[PDB]
This record gives C-alpha cells, structure tokens and sequence, in this order.
C-alpha cells in the first residue's frame, strides 16, 4: 500500500513541475507579446475618434465575434467572455435583430454553440498558431463582409496589465448604413471633413470601415493573446500552488506510512521470535 | 436625424438593466483614447499633432510642423491649423518635417484623416522608408507587372495597383539625394 | 473477455461490497438454466462452500437456489462465523471433496469457496493458538501450501480417468483494492484466470464491476464459445483503446473525430458489458448482443438507453436463430449474413 | 423489509432492514453516537415492542443522558409505573476493567433474546461501540498466554466476534433489529475489527472524517455505506434507480475532484460541470438536521419520509432545481424546504442594514 | 489498554449529582500531534473519550493569530446550553459570521475577483479573528469577553481597518462606564434595558483607527 | 554524551560557570542507546527506536539546565532521519529544544 | 504495463540487462543499435508524463 | 537500424505490431492500406436479393 | 550529480582540475534546476535556453566507455 | 518571470532594506582570521538591536 502513494507523490511532483514550466513559458510569452500588441493600439485611436463608439445602435442586422483563445488552459477567459458575449447579445439587440455570432479562436466553437446554437454560423481557429498579422485578420473581416451588417460587435479582453484584463465591446457600423446616420446631429459631424478620395464619400466609408473593422479585429486579437498569456501565467501558478498543497499532504501521509511500515514490519519480527525463545 | 441614441454612457446605463448585477460594464475603445477629434485647443500654433501609424508599428506620434501627404490627387501638405481632411492616400512618400531634417517615408497607400483639433492621423498598412528598398527588383517588377493582363477583373485591378505602386516606387527612388 | 473452461480455477477477486459472491451466485443458477437442455454427461454439479459468512447470509441463498430451482444440483457447504475455527478451516476441503465425487466419476462440477481469505483467517487461528510461529501479517509459513494443496485439486481429468472436471472460483476479499495482500498474492499465483472488482467501477453504474485491464483468464479463448471467440475478440480491442482515450479526456484537452469515435464505441461497450442481478443470459443471446455491439448496430442509440436497447434486441430478433446458434456454436455464413439481416429489423430506442 | 429511519441519506442509499443488522462505522468523532441517538429517537418509538441499549465501553456521561432521556420521554417510567416502559439499559463503560468490557455486550444480547425468543416479540438491541467488545478481549488476550495475530490483536477475533454477532439475529419465533455503533481505530477501515465486523452487518453505515469536516452531518459516506436492501426486487425500481443515480453522480465527482483541486472548474467540460454542480447539490442535501442535535446546534431537526426523499433526489438527478444554489440545499428536510430556503435567503440578499433607530435601546421607554 | 490507560483517568472528571455533594472535576488532557495528524492513535483514543477537543492549529499561530483556535474543528456541546447567557446570545451570532468568514476565504484562493457581498463578511471576520485573539497570562472576565463581542458582531467597529481591533477592544473594555459589567455579570444576561445602555455606552468612545 | 555532559557539570557546579556542551549528533546519540537497548534484548517501540526513547533522551537534556551555581548550555546537531520531522528520534529531541540555528548552503 | 499495451513478450526494454551488452563481445553494429533503441525508449518514458 | 534512422518513418505504427521482420512491416502497412481500401462493399449486396 | 556528495570536497582534488570544476558543477547545478523544461524547444526562453543546452553540453562531457579510464 | 524594475516603487524599497538587511546579518569571526584576514568583530546586543 506504500508504492501507490510514492508513484502519486511522482505523479504531482511532475505535474507541478509541468506546471511550473508551463508558467514561465507563459510569462515568456506575454512578454514577447507586449511588444506587439502596445504597437498596434495607436491605429485603433483614428477610428475611434473619427467615426466615434456607438456600442448600442438600433441596427437590424450585427456580426458579433468573440475573440477566444485555441489553447485551453487560460483558467476562465473564454468563459468569462462568453459571459460577456450573451450579456451584450441581450442588450444591443431591440426589435428582432438578425444576428450573426462568430467566434475566433477554438474555445468560442465550444461555448457560443452552448450559448447561441442557431445564430451560430462561422468559427475561425488556429490564428495564433504562428502569429497574427494583419493580412489573417483582413481575410477574417472579408469572410465577415461576406454577410451584409449595419453593426460588427467585437468581444475580446483588453490586456491592461500582467493580471488586469478588461473585456471589451469595440462596435464597427456599416458606412452609410448606419454609420453616417449615427454621425448626424442636425446636419453632420462628418461634413465637417473634406473629402479627397477619387470617388464618392459612400465609396470612401465603404472602404474607411472595412479599414477599421480589420484594425479592430487585429488589436482584438492581440489584446486577447496577450490576455491569453498573461492569464495562463496566474492559472499555472495556482496550479503549482495546489500541486505544492497536494504533494505536502501527500508527503506527509508518506512518512506516516512509512514509520507505520517499520513498525509493522518489526512487531512481525518480534511476534515470530518470541514464540520460538 | 439620430433616432438611436448610442453612445458609452448609453449603453452603460441601459447595460444594468439587461445584464446580470454581477457583470461589471464592458470596456470601449473611446476610454484607451485621449486625443479626440472635436474637443478645443491641441495645436498651439507652428506645430501639431501628427499621429503616423501602421497596424505593427507607430512610426511617430510626436508633432511636426507641416506633413507632405500623397493623396490620390496629388501630394499636399497639412500645415497647422488644416481644414479637416478624410483623405485616401495613393502610394506615395510621406515626409515628417520637423525643421531642417525630413524622414521620408514611403507609404503603400492608406488613408490620413485632419481633424477639426489640428490631429493629423496618418493610417497606412506598410511604411517602409526609402533607404531600404533596393532599386534592382521594382524593375523587373514593372517590366512583369506590366506583361501580364489575362481577363480576369481581380489580376487587372491587382496589376494596376502593382504598377502604380513600382512606378510611383521608382519616381521617389531615382529622383533622391 | 474473461471466458472460464472446464477445469479452471478463477479467481474473483475483489474488495469489499462490489460483485463477488453475485458472479458465483449467476453462475450457479446458469448451470440449472444449462443442465435442463444439455444430455446427462454434460451437466454441472455446483458445490458452493461458504466460510466465515453468517447464517443469514447463506439463508437468503439456500431460499434463492430454491426459489430458481438452482438447489437441485448444488450442494451447500457452510461454515458459519460462529462455527469453529477448525470447522472453517476445513470447509472448502470439505465441500471439494464432495465436489471431487463428480470430477472422479465422469460428471463436471464446480466449487465456489466464498472467501479463502476467511478460511486463512481461521487457519491463522489455529496455528497461533497451537503455537505456531507467526510469519506476514500473521499467518503462518504453510498458508499458501493451504490454498494451492486445495486449488490444485479443481483439475479437467482424462479420459482416461472418465474427463470429469472441477472448476474452481475462489473468493479473495483485499482491503482497499491492494491486491498486494499477502493471501491475495498467493491465490493470484495459484489460480489460472483472475476477476477483479472495483468499488469505483461498482458506483459508477458499471454492474458486474469487471476491471477489463486486470482481468486475466489464462486458458485463453482457446475454451470459449466460438460464436463469440470471433466477436469479442474486438471487444476486447476496442475496450483497450477506450480505457486510453477516456484517461485523455478526463482533463478536457481535446477531440479528434477519430480518437473521440474510439471514446463513442468505447462508451456503447461498456453500457453493453452491464447486466443486472440474478438472471443470467444463455451464451448465444450474450454473443447476439456483442454482435449488434461491435458491428455498428448500435450506434446512433444514445449511451443513457444501451441497456435499454438490448432487451429489444433479445425480444424482435426471432427465437430461431438462437437455436442456430447455439447447435452450430459459431455464426455460419448463412447465420452471419441472416443475422445482421434481422438485426436491421429491430425497434431500437430512439433511433 | 424496510425501516423507515427519517434519515435521507440512509433511507436513499443504505436502507435499513427490519429485523437487520445495522452496523454504524466511525473514526473518533465522526457522529455515531449523535446518529444512534437519532436512531432511537426516530425509530423506538415507532416500533412497538421492547428495546434494549448496550453501552459497551462509552462514555458514563452519555449513559447518563441518554438515562435522563429517557426519564422524561417516558421511555424509562420510574417507580410503581417501571412495568409500562419500553427499554432496558445494560453498561460497561469505559471505566470498566477490560473483562466487564468483554462481557457486557453478552448481557445486553441475553436481555434481547429473552424478549426475541421467549416473550416472543421484536426488539430493538442498540450497541453503542460492539468495537469495545473486541478492544476488551485483545486487552486480556495478552496475559492469557497468547500469540498476538495482526495488528496487535487476538487470534481469536473472527470468532470472538462471530460468536457474538452470530446471536443478534431474527429466529422464526422473534426480531431483533440490531443498530451497532462500531469504532475505527486511526480512521483505517483496513484494521481488522472493522474488517472483521463488516461482513456480519446487513446494512453498513459508513462515516467519514472528511465529509464531516465539509459540515455535512450526518457524516455519511455514500459511497462506502451499503445494504443488502438496496435491490431492486426489495425497495422498488424507482428507490434502487434513483439510489444508483445519485451514486454515480457522486462517483463521478470524485473521479474529477484530483483535476478539479489542481486545475480549477475553468479547465472541466459543460457535462462535467453540470456534474460537479449536481454532485455538490446532492452532497448538501443528503446532509440532514437531527432532532437530537437540535440542542447543540439551534436548527429545529427534521424528519423525511421516504417517499419525499425520494421524490427530491430524482428531481435533483432530472435537473429540476439547477436554478437554485448550492447552500439551500444544506441541512434542510424537503425539496420543499430547499425552495423556502432559497426564498429565504433570496430576500435577504437585499436586506443588509437599515436599522438605524426607531429601536427598543432608548433610555426612558 | 492504552485506551483504557486514559480512559480510566478521565472518566474521573465527572459533575456529581445533589446526593453526592454536587461537586464537579473539570478535565484537560493536552495532547500533542505529529504535523497536524489528528489522525493518529493516541489522538483518536482521547476524542473518543473527552466531550470535546480545542484544536490549535500551526498555521493560525505562525500568522500571529493567538490563541490559534481551529474555530471550525474545535467542539464543545456539552459546554453549550451550559454557558454564559450574555455570552450564548452574541457567541451565536459570532460562530455563524466566521463560519461564513471560514467559506469565503475559501471561496477566495485567489486575489483577483472581488464581489462586495463577500467582501463585507470577509472583512467583518478579519475583524472578529483580530477581536478574538488575546495575549497570554491575561485571563478576561466573561462580561468584558461579552461586552467585545458585542461591540464586534454589531457595528461599533467597522471604521478600524484590521489593525487597531485590539485597541479599539481596550478602549471598549477602559472607557466603557464599569457598572455595565456589574449589571451583565449580576444579571447573567443581557436585558432589553443592559442593551440599551449598551447601544448607548458603545457610541461614545474613541476607536483609535480613524 | 554524558561523559562530556559531567566535564561541563563540573564547571557547573563546583567552578560555578556557564558552560556550554556541544553533543555532536544528538541523533547519534539515539542510535547508540537504541543499539544498546537491542543487544540488551529489549522489544522496540514505534518505528525502530528502543522503548526507553524519551527516558534515555531525558537522561541526558535534563541535566542541561541553569542551577544556583551557573548553567551549561548545549549546541546540539539535529539530524532528520528520513527528512522527517516526525520520525520519533527528532520528535523526541524537539521536545528539549529552545532553539534552533539552521545553516543552510 | 507492456503486458497492459498490448505487447507481448513484455519485455521491459528498459529494465532488461545482459552481460553480453558490451560492443566488444556482440560488435559495435549490434551494441550502438540496442544502445540507441533504450535512448529512445527512456525519451520516450520522460515525454510520456508530458504528452498526457 | 532502419526504424532508429528514419528509414521508415513512412510507415504507419500498427505496422510494426506483432510481425517478425521489416519485410513484414512493409506487407502489413501496404496490407492495412489495402484492407481500409475495401470497406465500402455492404452497401447493396446481400442485404436482400441474395442467390441461396 | 544532485545527490552525490564528497565530505572531503575541494580540499583533495586536483588542482586545475579544482579550477573547471567549480564552474563545472555550478553550471550543471543550474541545468538541473532547469532540467525537465527542455521539453519546450520551440517554446523558447532565450535566457535558460543557453544554461539548457550548456548543461545538455556538461553531460554528455562526462560520460565513459568502460574499462577505458582517463 | 517578470523583471527586476516590473517591480512597484514600495516593493523596491523593501528589496533594498532586505538586501542590506540579510548582508548585515554576515559577521566576521575571530576564530577565522588566521585564514581569512579579516579581523573578528564582537557583537553586544544592544549594538545588534539598535543598528538594526
Ligand atoms: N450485477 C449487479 N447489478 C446490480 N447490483 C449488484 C450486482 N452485483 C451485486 N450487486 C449488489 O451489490 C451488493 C454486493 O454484492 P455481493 O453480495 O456480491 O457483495 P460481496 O462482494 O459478496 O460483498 P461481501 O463480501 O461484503 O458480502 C449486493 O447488495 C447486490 O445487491
Ligand atoms: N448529526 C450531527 N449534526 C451536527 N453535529 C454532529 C452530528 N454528528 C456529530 N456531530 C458533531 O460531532 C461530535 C461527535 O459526535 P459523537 O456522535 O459523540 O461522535 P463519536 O461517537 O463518533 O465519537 C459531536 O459533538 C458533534 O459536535
Ligand atoms: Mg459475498
Ligand atoms: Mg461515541
């Protein structure tokens, strides 16, 4: 009974030791994910002060993506966006709104489909295999310009800092859907500008947000890997906590046995010798 | 004219009563911003904000006292206190001028909008400046790009950006110093 | 996966509560079920031998031999816990010499010594009382020569000698599943075959608690029924792949649509390997029914309803081909081909 | 037959038999004299016939409540009433020397058969530590000139104990009902006076440290308390249905829990914890208020009968309750009482503060 | 018989009846365990015996929490309903805000979801853990024990973080009027009138954590 | 040990001085006594250890006090056996210890 | 737990020895092959605890 | 020597169970590959409309 | 090399020899710390990758071929 | 995992009390210095106490 609990004692003992690794790799990782993603902040910053952040439009038709990871040892990230993702579902919509949920990355497919089967129609996966580049997130906003919205919702985490990560709703309207109906107070606040494109201004914001919804999307999801690491940073050092906890017990019920073994093991001695003297 | 009220305040005050309490309100992209677009005052007079981006880099966010543009019609330059500007941007160089010193930065088409604050946010996907570009394959890329003209619509609207990139690539490489 | 021949000692083994003396108890009451459609010489006499357990507890299974009518080839040898320690010691020499009557004159039977480990206990008792140096745990040096001087008598004779048999199921009880014991280790090295219950199977609906992994039967397929040599050869197969992929699975990692249909048969195997408590299936019935298991038949039927889903099989399927069968021993070509013909033609649940 | 006993983890998963042996397993603490003294409460006065309580090395001070008890249930009537009441207390408690210890199960088991064989009728025969029994004989086994067997024991205990257990049995002239309350030594059940008394019980009882140590009383170990009683020729193919249902919620829990301490719940699938939420739903409600810890505890003690813990627990096992929390499940008696207590705690989860004055603390009033 | 070595000799502790004098003899048999095992032989032997056990725990005396009671471990139902009233009427309220104190901190693993329900119970029982522990050779009477965990449970308490609550239970105890301990100790219990000069008494003194 | 333990109660008691004893492995100790009570054919206690563990080790740390005169005060080295704690020799020994210096690589 | 896999003889690959197993007795040809195949095996039990 | 360079790393691994030599390695994957190739046969014969 | 030791030491070494092995088994001691986490190859950490394959470079340095001492 | 300077502007403080803290615990002996040099430096305990 005392070589099942030293082959446990191994178990946790490699598995805290795998988990440890995993650790530092995901630390590792966050950082060599800082660098990109605090670069590409600064080109989210023109759309969002030239077309505005309308996350509640009354509009009759969205694309809703929820940026998940594919690796699943985050420890509650994509959970708590899709949290995230039914709790914007139940508020922007109004009046019977088609809505399209779409999922980037292969912990949404999992979840979304739990949450939302039926408006459930494209699952994007293995974005952050090699890494993600603008190229990938243009295609991936191509495939969502495949369907005809007056809205895109983006869910994803914002990676603030190594242990804070806000979920966020970035909101992308149609060009003159509902994008320069939004702008209008009274006559406009896009006639301000002066137009300088070679066509028309219906031409020039067709093409301006399918700019932003790519740049939305590939901050989107950088911010979301960088989150992805930095989580799977804290949830492999809980784990090597509770399989530091886990192997101290387990020690401790070792020596137990260990000292209960000598003296079993003597008192048959003695018991076997004292009936023959 | 604006028959949805939208807005973060908006969807924050209509947000609790549609959600779960225990959810805290999700963040927006206008909270990670500072420079707006209609608010008072930041140019304070020669200089001006002038935000040059790319989707993997920022190339500068410091102010510049005039920015030479190449816009579809032709190159302008943003001085001080613009007009506000959504301009699309042909393949072209950009110059940051900042005095006597210019970085040229060759820009593969995008867009630069002037807003009404004196922002200049310049927002293009690659910048490569002139110094790293060789002169050896932009010609025999225009002499290819300029070959192959099947009946495909895609590879015609894809040859023509292809040779108005090298040509305008070659025009700000032979006419340096 | 464990078959069991004619003079064969298998071990059942197993911890506390879990489906020990119920193996023996079905495989006495089958061979009532047997020995009432087989001629004379093919009969099995069954002596069950019940050391250390109380009067109530060999009661209520003298009124179930009865009541089955399983008593009229079954002696009862019992050796209560109020009995003597020499009276419980002697018991299953006692019961194996009045099975050895039917080994020694042609005939087959079978003993079952319900707990071996109760009558080392009462070996133990005497031998320390009689002054006996103690050895492990306590026991004496004797105490294996105690259980293999015993098992070795459960033979399959010559013919010769008539060919009678004697199969044995001794009974060994571990502590918490440490099959390590040092009575339990000697009966594992005497006994040919080996049944290992598990309390953890046993809670988790899986009715005989048969570990798959652990359990050996040494006498191979070679002493089987054909019929299902050749069906569950695959059962064995397929439930080796499902024990692997389901220790995978249990974290939550991944699926592969190749691995996770070796995790969806896997999972109809072992809802079809459950049976409930006192009534045996024949042996071409149980081979039916590994047939609609491990050929398809019974995929697209939810794995909550797979025991569900089997009476129907049993019932729809026309009582002909049970005798076919059972008279060939082996599903013929002109069995194999009618019998997935009428295993199309069956209402199962669900669908 | 079956013995309603008012416990829901008994009377789902272990239930009792009429004329059984019932046999109570504890580790120092654990609550086997709380749950024998529930026993008595809930099941002697139902039963009509006589009882017997052994007290084989216990404490002089339980004896002497459960006397006093009984004093003033008008179980015990004492004075020229003694001929009207329905037990009789035999005790060898721990202050005895070890050969009054190894003797007093015997007169208590003597008391029980006189009433089983000659007057005939059923009796209950409650045995508070029949492990005392055994402690008793190994303690004067030692200086009787005897080689000592496993751990320190007798070489006689299977038959000592046999002996003894073989007596409190139902004859075809009466019924003993026989509820044992048996001690572990170091929370090891592998030592063989347990070993040796699980096999002679009907019904097993076992009770664990660590399900006593989640609050969860009575401390029953669902998947280590048995019966021979769960079958479902016995107590029906709904009961042995839902018995077997909530058991393999519980296993499957506790296959998950060594991933569930390491890895969290994030890391589980949606069956899984669906799972896990059932199983600590059912882990809360099997636990139970006693009326005889009513006294210690504040909580009023509730009986359930079989058919409303049965009906609860296969509503929880459908799914009928994932909307209600974990801890309105705890210590209640229905699945009528986990709803009031979700009301109750419900309308709390507004009611904090708002006392402010308007109070009975004034100075003149 | 080692058992029956300590059984015999506590058993000896008992409360006699009124024809034997009435006289009592209170037991307290200290045992001590290997690395927190209450498992062990002697251990279990003497809980089988003793009417209950004061479990002092290793982890709660290195954190400087002292007396280290194991609040959730430690039994004593022989003692209750055989208390102090005054004491039995706060000690009730007490016992269920750290056994919830008890299960939000184990609700909290982990430093990094906070809910503001489970923060109030989690900082009222880092207040009554703080209000619990006593320094040694200094026995309190039971109606200054009263009187704190009175101030505890209630309010009277909530502006001192976790740090000053040992000052702030010395300034209860000095700057309290002392015939309110006269009247809790003589009446036993505390009455609709003792409370009230109790609500009274408590809002004019001077917590030191402001 | 109490060889060296009656050179420093001499300084004790007749020079009346504090001492200080240095018993190199008091673990060593422990094995010894256990030897000797093995050869002496005594039956041993838990796990391997003579049945007089505590007696023999109080035989020895009890005379390792301040008296009227002066005080010896002992540095003893603590060996763990199994690195355990709660191996009977350093429980013992840990019972009459009113320090420890642990020295660490 | 080769017998558990499946593969039989069960040969632990690892816990086998012989005295034969030196390159000057059996060749080198033979020696660096076994050698070889027990360095695979024993990277193969080290990655084991990190595949599953 | 082959399966230790990557000679036949081309080769499926249920191949290489329960053979004797190399040779027989490579008849049983092209065996398995072949087999696997012929599993589409039950789909209309024998079924109904069979010769006796 | 973790768990054997020499209670002599340093003291009975080969000078020179005592010049290399007390980067030696600092070095390996190091390598051990991070030894099981070379299993991640391309998931790089670019400063234990070089004590990584520095100590993957120490132990296969010390080994022998038998009967043929040094 | 995260970097020296990560830190925050208090932690840095208490790295830096620390460090010179668990320095100032090191002594030199006067048994050592007829192999280290260094002379050896009594203690009292009041100068232990105040200094740190
Ligand atoms: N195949 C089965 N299906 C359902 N229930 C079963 C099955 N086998 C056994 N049981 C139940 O499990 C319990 C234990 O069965 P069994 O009598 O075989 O135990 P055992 O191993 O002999 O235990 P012990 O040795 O303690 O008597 C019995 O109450 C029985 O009702
Ligand atoms: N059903 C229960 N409800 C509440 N508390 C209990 C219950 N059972 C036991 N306890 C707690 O466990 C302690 C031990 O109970 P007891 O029955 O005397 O244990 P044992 O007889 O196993 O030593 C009691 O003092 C009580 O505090
Ligand atoms: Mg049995
Ligand atoms: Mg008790």
């Amino acid at each position: 009974s005392n070589q099942a609990v030293k082959q446990r004692i191994r178990a946790i003992k490699n598995i805290g030791k795998i988990t440890k690794a995993m650790k530092m790799v995901a630390a590792s990782k966050m950082k060599n994910a800082q660098i990109a993603v605090e670069q590409s902040r600064g080109l989210v910053d023109p759309f969002v002060r030239l077309f505005g952040d309308f996350p509640a439009v009354n509009s009759n038709k969205s694309v809703v993506v929820a940026v998940t990871s594919d690796k699943g040892l985050c420890g509650g990230l994509n959970s708590n966006i899709t949290k995230y993702t039914r709790a914007t579902l139940a508020t922007t919509e109004s009046e019977g709104k088609d809505v399209v949920v779409v999922s980037i990355g292969d912990k949404g497919r999992s979840q979304l489909t739990r949450i939302e089967s039926q408006r459930y129609q494209l699952a994007i996966a293995d974005t952050y295999k090699v890494r993600v580049t603008f190229g990938q997130a243009s295609l991936i906003v191509e495939e969502l310009i495949k369907h005809n919205p007056q809205s895109y919702q983006i869910l994803f985490n914002k990676f603030r800092s190594a242990i804070s990560f806000k979920p966020t709703v970035a909101t992308i309207l149609s060009p003159d859907l509902l994008e320069k109906q939004l702008e209008d107070v009274t006559g406009n606040s896009l006639d301000a500008y002066d137009i300088e494109a070679s066509h028309e201004r219906s031409d020039v914001l067709r093409d301006l947000t399918e700019f932003h919804l790519g740049v939305t999307l590939y901050n989107a999801m950088l911010e979301n890997n960088c989150s992805e690491h930095a989580s799977r940073m804290s949830a492999m050092e809980n784990s090597t906590k509770s399989a530091g906890e886990m192997l101290g017990k387990l020690t401790l019920d070792y020596n137990r046995k260990r000292q209960a073994t000598i003296t079993t093991e003597l008192i048959e001695i003695i018991a076997g010798a004292s009936a023959l003297m | 004219e604006a028959a949805a009220p939208a807005g973060p305040k908006e969807f924050t005050e209509v947000w609790n009563k549609k959600a779960p309490s225990t959810l805290i309100v999700p963040e927006f992209p206008s909270n990670y911003t500072a420079v707006k677009a209609v608010g008072e005052g930041q140019v304070h007079g020669d200089a001006f904000p002038v935000n040059f981006y790319t989707p993997h880099s920022i190339l500068s966010q410091a102010q510049k006292d005039t920015v030479v543009l190449p816009g579809v019609d032709g190159y302008f330059g943003v001085k001080a206190s613009h007009v506000p500007t959504i301009a699309q941007l042909k393949p072209g160089v950009v110059e940051l001028h900042s005095g006597a010193e210019s970085e040229k930065f060759f820009v593969s088409g995008g867009f630069a909008f002037v807003h009404p604050n004196g922002v200049t946010d310049i927002c293009v996907l690659e910048a490569a400046t002139l110094d790293q570009v060789d002169p050896a394959a932009v010609k025999s890329a225009l002499a290819a790009a300029s070959a192959a003209q099947p009946t495909d619509e895609f590879e015609q609207a894809a040859n023509r950006a292809a040779i108005e990139l090298y040509s305008a690539l070659e025009s700000a490489v032979e006419a340096k110093a | 996966l464990v078959p069991i021949g004619r003079g064969q000692r298998e071990l059942i083994i197993g911890d506390r509560q879990t489906g020990k003396t119920a193996v023996a108890i079905d495989a006495i009451i089958h061979q009532k079920n047997c020995n009432e459609q087989v001629p004379k010489a093919q009969r099995v006499y069954c002596v069950y031998v019940a050391v250390g357990q109380k009067r109530s507890t060999v009661a209520q299974l003298v009124k179930l031999f009865t009541q089955t009518g399983a008593m009229r080839y079954t002696i009862m040898v019992s050796a209560t816990a109020s009995d003597a320690a020499p009276l419980q010691f002697l018991a299953p020499y006692s019961g194996c010499a009045m099975a050895e009557y039917f080994r020694d004159t042609g005939k087959h039977g079978l003993i079952i010594y319900d707990d071996l480990s109760k009558q080392s206990v009462a070996y133990r008792q005497m031998s320390l009382l009689l002054r006996r140096p103690p050895g492990r745990e306590a026991f004496p040096g004797d105490v294996f020569y105690l259980h293999s001087r015993l098992l070795e008598r459960a033979a399959k004779l010559s013919k010769e000698l008539g060919g009678g048999s004697l199969t044995a199921f001794p009974v060994i009880e571990t502590q918490a599943g440490d099959v390590s014991a040092y009575i339990a280790t000697n009966v594992i090295s005497i006994t040919d075959g080996q049944i290992f219950l598990e309390t953890e199977l046993f809670y988790k609906g899986i009715r005989p608690a048969l570990n798959v992994g652990l359990s050996v039967s040494r006498v191979g397929s070679a002493a089987q029924f054909p019929g299902m040599k050749q069906v569950a050869g695959t059962l064995k197969l397929e439930l080796a792949q499902y024990r692997e992929v389901a220790a995978f699975a249990q974290f939550g990692s991944d699926l592969d649509a190749a691995t996770q249909y070796v995790l969806e048969r896997g999972a109809r195997l072992t809802e079809m390997l459950k049976q409930k408590q006192f009534a045996p299936i024949p042996i071409e019935r149980q081979t039916v029914a590994v047939y609609a298991a491990t050929k398809g038949f019974l995929d697209k039927v939810r794995v909550q309803d797979i025991v569900a889903a089997e009476e129907a099989v049993i019932s729809q399927v026309n009582p002909a081909v049970f005798k076919i069968l059972k008279a060939n021993g082996k599903i013929t070509p002109a069995l194999d081909a009618h019998l997935k013909a009428e295993l199309r033609k069956v209402k199962l649940p669900g669908a | 037959e079956i013995l309603v006993t008012g416990i829901k983890v008994v009377d789902l998963l272990a239930p009792y038999q009429r004329g059984g042996k019932i046999g109570l397993f504890g580790g120092a603490g654990v609550g086997k004299t709380v749950l024998i003294m529930e026993l008595i409460n809930n099941v002697a006065k139902a039963h009509g016939g006589f009882s017997v309580f052994a007290g084989v090395g216990e404490r002089t001070r339980e004896g002497n409540d459960l006397y006093r008890e009984m004093i003033e249930s008008g179980v015990i009537k004492l004075g020229a009433e003694r001929g009207n009441s329905k037990c009789t207390l035999v005790y060898g408690q721990m202050n005895e020397p070890p050969g009054a210890r190894a003797r007093v199960a015997l007169t208590g088991l003597t008391v029980a058969e006189y009433f089983r064989d000659i007057e005939g009728q059923d009796v209950l025969l409650f045995v508070d530590n029949i492990f005392r029994f055994t402690q008793a004989n190994s303690e004067v086994s030692a200086l009787l000139g005897r080689i000592p067997s496993a751990v320190g024991y007798q070489p006689t205990l299977a038959t000592d104990l046999g002996g003894l257990q073989e007596r409190i049995t139902t004859t075809t002239k009466g019924s003993i009902t026989s509820v044992q309350a048996v001690y572990v030594p170091a929370d090891d059940l592998t030592d063989p006076a347990p070993a040796t008394t699980f096999a002679h019980l009907d019904a097993t009882t076992v009770l664990s440290r660590s399900i006593a140590e989640l609050g969860i009383y009575p401390a029953v170990d669902p998947l280590d308390s048995t019966s021979r009683m769960l079958n479902p020729n016995v107590i029906g193919a709904e009961h042995y249905n839902v018995a077997r249902g909530v058991q393999k919620v519980l296993q499957d829990y506790k296959n998950l829990q060594d991933i569930i301490a390491i890895l969290g719940m994030d890391e589980l699938s949606e069956e899984d914890k669906l799972t896990v939420a059932r199983a600590r739903k059912i882990q809360r409600f099997l636990s139970q208020p006693f009326q005889v810890a009513e006294v210690f505890t504040g909580t009023p003690g509730k009986y359930v009968d079989l058919a409303d813990t049965i009906s609860g627990f296969q509503g929880v096992l459908t799914g009928k309750y994932d909307d209600l929390p974990e801890m309105a499940f705890y210590m209640v008696g229905d699945i009528k009482e986990v709803k009031e207590k979700a009301d109750k705690m419900a309308k709390d989860i507004a009611s904090r503060k708002e006392a402010d004055n308007k109070k009975v603390s004034e100075e003149l009033k």
